[PDB]
């Protein structure tokens, strides 16, 4: 499961959609690297919208 | 004139288009519209084709 505590976890308003991003898949993991809001904002139209 | 939060005001100011508020999706419009271009140049451009 994800964090209880120590995480951030996004409250999209406009789609009205909870969600939170991982880095998961090969090659890094271990490498933790911020994700874009870019390809985000291509799935969720409410980050077509406002933040 | 009154304003909002019951202000009065003697200023309007109006509106801008392309950053009006959508109810398509809940979103905002387009800041370059048909519409828009059509009246950057009415003097022709708002007489179309055929409409």
């Amino acid at each position: 499961r994800f964090p209880t505590s120590g995480y951030n976890a996004y409250y999209d308003s406009v789609d009205k959609v909870v969600f939170v991003v991982v880095s998961f898949l090969y090659p890094y993991t271990t490498t933790s690297v911020n994700i874009p809001l870019s390809y985000l904002s291509k799935y969720l139209p409410g980050l077509l919208t406002a933040q | 004139p009154y304003d909002e939060t019951g202000a009065q005001v003697t200023s309007v100011s109006s509106t801008p288009f392309g950053s009006l508020i959508d109810t398509s999706t809940g979103q905002q419009i387009l800041g370059t519209n048909p519409v828009l271009t059509s009246y950057n140049s009415y003097t022709t451009q708002a007489n179309t084709n055929m409409q």
